[PDB]
């Protein structure tokens, strides 16, 4: 196996539009890896076995005159949650996003799974999870809406078994 | 404080009944009842490793083929065959899965909601099997997951009858 | 001769939790190494401590919103592992399989309001004494209580002390024993500025000295 | 003199029948006969500490839930379930009451002539129980209370006949 | 081979005062401490000596 | 790598059924099934040496005369005779053939397709024999021979159904 | 007295691969020596290594 250094780079992403009509528990997910149009996509489609973690950064653009709270977490082996266990998503590595105190989250996770190497065209171990803890509240002097962004990058990518071209 | 009774190695080292039993049974720890002690604390982790002691009450001889063995290998006595004693048989099966650790939730599939078929401890066959108990030894759990308590509809709390010696 | 033995009566039966092992049937099986596998927890209370989880207030929301009424009681809830407000808690999930507990329970509060809105709060614990919690915001100052103001640090931790008769307490609130079982915690809004829909999120974790004692399987199967 | 037979850890270390047995029994040391050896020497102390060993003659599997567990926890095998052997089942139970020591006389009540319902060693359940014996291990007794001998109506002394080898 | 044993006749019955212990069912339970609890007596004759009682 | 499971002293140390059993049976290891695990690995050697342990299910007394004893010597009790117990009889037999090692193929004959008659571990006699198991102890092999796998007629591969816990 | 034992339930059965030995019936049998016998192999993967075989 070999480690690649050109595939560890950031990739901006749009998660969702944080509005005021979305109540608590509005859950938005983004399984990783997503459709990478850069070197990582060629790595996925031109190598079979790979292992890597993920460093996710999450920012919501707004102002201090708005209220609300966003829980960002990285769920291993994602599964759909009924509203009952949405109260327990703090168990996984997580941070909070609330316009009053912070502006940007930062979560780093290792590679983990049943197999020492994974084929992400089939299995997606880690998953980005963002939810509204408290609804976005605005006034005549506050922003009516907030757009949040994804900031992700594969870390410590290790690969074996190079694949032939398709041309 | 003395926090020994919440130990993961201590709380899982008890026998738990497996409800669905057949003449040919593939020992899967996911078949335990989801609301049991061991069943729920197993669901409360994503990955687990454990040995397994089985107490089986059967008629005729019992054959245990390890993981990956073909289904037709259950009809031969070369695989460890237990000649039935009076009450039941008590064996110690090892960890025979190819993966380093098993899993309780899988995000996706494994072929080029349903865990992969490689998540098992082997198979057991006899003329019939009436009851089967599985005991997890030197267990270890990874990546904690939500664990839910019973819900309350309209009362102040959960109102349960505790045992009392009242005459 | 040989050793004479006495086949004792009543011993040898199968107990589903005996401390004895079984006879191996497949020797010398070496499993793939799992050294330094990420995310291993060896105690349920270590994960209970490390990860506070949200409460469930009225209508099913994890935050208490400010009220524009004469009532200065923002909210109140039972301090026990089997209450409504702890029904969606990981600590309640662990405790439902145990008979007795003992130790401190921490509460973590988070302010999620706008910066241009300021408010003052007070939290109070009432042990199983007086027949009714001190609803008035002044009567509650005689209990064990703490206060914190809002600012850059919107996170505040409050520990509910363990006060009861016995050394351990039941985690399985009885059918009998009506009225306040042991305790309530009430949240007071000392003041508020331009806070009509500003919220406050409450989360609860196991304390440093929390401890659960007797494993059981009390759920219906 | 040699008072090894009047020791409080020696005289209480013997099996004693509990006359009242039910399909679902809550083990209470106050259910022993008041005039027996251990029964009376137990009523002759205010607070007592002891472990317990039980000999139970039952039909079917015997489940033992510790003190404070709900009554509904007796229908699950997760709690210690002993499978019935031929003569009977001989177990050793721990002390599971929350209080530091138990009591034989309670001055008052415990709810916001009848001891508190928390004064017990757990519960046992089977299809039925024919006999139940309890043995106190490492018993300790506190605060001695009056112990009464048999009264004599009109004769000078209590005349009881001793076993005699007379032919 | 293995250990050969002689299942003796007349032994193995339950005697309500035999000195042998039973097999534990619920292990590793730590009870609340009862250190220096007032008024503990280990011998019935110690309290017989300690407190005289009246005649009738 | 941990090559303990292909040890010749480990794989050959298990009980293997011998199909052809008669009231007077001569213990020949060549009577094992050719496609069995132990049977095939024994065919995959030219010479071998072994002790033996036999599990015999019989009615009446079982007598074992060593190799070289006359057939008419099986009717006397001076030779090791086992009085039948309830389930079956499990003995340990030594190596009794005169030759230093045995063989699985012979090139020629031995009298001035059929191995020499001296290639046996002895004989056993009882009123009847229902099952006979043999076990090689401290087994050794010499001069490896071709070992075959199942053939493929027209498929790409051999398709054998592996045990699956699928519900 | 004698040592008490507990006849455990579920043990004692015969599994065709148990690691315990049986009782000898014919003692002091000393086999012909087989020192330095040619072509002894103690692991199947060893002869798999040293002897490549053709494909089909």
């Amino acid at each position: 196996e070999t480690r690649v250094t050109q595939a560890e780079r950031f990739f901006k992403k749009h998660l969702f539009n944080w509005t005021t009509d979305k109540p608590f528990g509005h859950l938005e997910k983004l399984k990783l890896p997503t459709d990478h149009k850069g070197v990582y996509g060629h790595l996925v489609d031109s190598f079979a076995y790979m292992r890597n973690g993920w460093d996710v950064e999450v920012s919501a653009v707004g102002n201090q005159f708005n209220g609300g709270c966003l829980l960002v977490a990285m769920v291993p082996e994602w599964k759909k949650f009924t509203p009952r266990e949405k109260y327990q998503l703090t168990l996984f590595p997580h941070q909070f996003i609330s316009p009053r105190t912070n502006m940007t989250a930062h979560i780093t996770v290792p590679y983990l799974g049943v197999n020492r190497y994974d084929q992400y065209k089939k299995h997606k171990p880690w998953t980005l999870v963002v939810m509204v803890v408290s609804p976005l509240t605005t006034s005549s002097i506050g922003a009516t809406e907030i757009k949040v962004y994804a900031n992700i990058a594969p870390t410590h990518v290790h690969v074996a078994g190079e694949l032939p071209s398709k041309e | 404080q003395r926090r020994h009774h919440t130990d993961v190695g201590f709380i899982m080292d008890r026998f738990v009944k497996i409800n669905n039993t057949n003449p040919t049974h593939v020992i899967d720890l996911m078949q335990t009842h989801q609301h049991g002690l061991v069943g729920a604390l197993l669901r409360a982790a994503t990955y687990y490793f454990s040995d397994l002691e089985i107490v089986v009450r059967h008629e005729g001889n019992l054959t245990w083929v390890p993981n990956g063995a073909p289904e037709a290998a259950l009809s031969n006595a070369g695989n460890p065959t237990a000649y039935n004693k009076a009450p039941f048989t008590r064996l110690a099966l090892p960890y025979t899965a190819p993966h380093r650790v098993l899993a309780t939730v899988y995000n996706g599939t494994s072929k080029y909601t349903q865990l992969p078929a490689s998540f098992n401890f082997g198979a057991i066959r006899a003329t019939d099997i009436s009851e089967l108990l599985v005991r997890m030894k030197r267990a270890e759990l990874y990546c904690p997951r939500p664990l839910l308590a019973v819900e309350v509809t309209a009362q102040d709390r959960h109102k349960q009858k505790i045992i009392a010696p009242a005459k | 001769g040989i050793v004479p033995v006495a086949c004792s009566d009543g011993y040898g039966g199968l107990v589903t939790t005996d401390p004895k092992t079984a006879d191996p049937v497949y020797g010398k099986v070496y499993n793939p190494p799992r050294t330094n596998y990420p995310g291993r927890f060896t105690n349920l209370l270590d994960v209970a401590e490390a990860c506070p989880t949200f409460l469930c207030f009225d209508d099913g929301k994890p935050y208490v919103v400010t009220r524009e009424d004469e009532q200065r009681l923002l909210a109140k809830f039972d301090v026990s592992l089997a209450a409504k407000h702890m029904s969606n808690t990981y600590l309640s999930g662990i405790a439902q399989y145990y008979a007795q507990y003992s130790g401190t329970i921490n509460l973590h509060f988070m302010f999620t309001g706008s910066t241009d809105s300021k408010a003052r709060y007070m939290v109070a614990y009432v042990p199983p004494g007086v027949e009714t919690p001190p609803d008035t915001p002044e009567r509650a100052a005689h209990c064990i209580h703490a206060e914190w103001d809002t600012g850059l640090n919107s996170k505040f931790t409050f520990s509910i002390p363990y006060v009861s008769a016995a050394d351990y307490a039941y985690t399985a609130s009885d059918v009998a024993e009506t009225t306040n079982v042991q305790g309530w915690v009430c949240i007071y809004q000392i003041t508020h500025g331009k806070a009509q829909n500003d919220t406050l999120v409450v989360s609860v974790s196991a304390g440093k000295d929390f401890e659960l004692r007797l494993p059981i399987d009390p759920r219906t199967q």
